Order: structure tokens, then C-alpha cells, then sequence
């Protein structure tokens, strides 16, 4: 997976 | 013109590929077509790096 397509962090 | 984005929450990056930022920081988008993380330029630090799209919202 490229940098753009990594999992997003959870919302805080 | 353009649409800037604003940080909704603070974020501490885990890799230097990603920007660290604080709530209220504004960004210009470099690329937001390749995925959920957007390449952006901070108007506060002048740095370029990825930001998580769920942590920002467009100026409105």
C-alpha cells in the first residue's frame, strides 16, 4: 500500500 | 480561487512522511486523488507531507 492509501487514524 | 482545508483536531505523526499539526491549522492541497491520505502544504510550518483526510474539513 502506498502512502496515500494507508488506513486512516481513528477519530480522537 | 482555491479551497483550503482546516485541521479539526490535533495530530501527532508517526512518520516524517506525514505532517504533525494542531486544530485550526490551514493547508493547501497538493494531491487528494490518490487515496484517503492527502499530500498537503501547511500554511503554518511551510512543510509538505501527508494528512489524514478525516482530520480536516474545507473552508466554508
Amino acid at each position: 500500500v502506498s502512502l496515500a492509501r494507508r488506513p486512516l487514524p481513528p477519530l480522537p | 480561487g482555491v479551497t483550503l482545508f482546516v485541521a479539526l483536531y490535533d495530530y501527532e505523526a508517526r512518520t516524517e512522511d506525514d505532517l504533525s499539526f494542531h486544530k485550526g491549522e490551514k493547508f493547501q492541497i497538493v494531491n487528494n486523488t490518490e487515496g484517503d491520505w492527502w499530500l498537503a502544504h501547511s500554511l503554518t510550518t511551510g512543510e509538505t507531507g501527508y494528512i489524514p483526510s478525516n482530520y480536516v474539513a474545507p473552508v466554508d
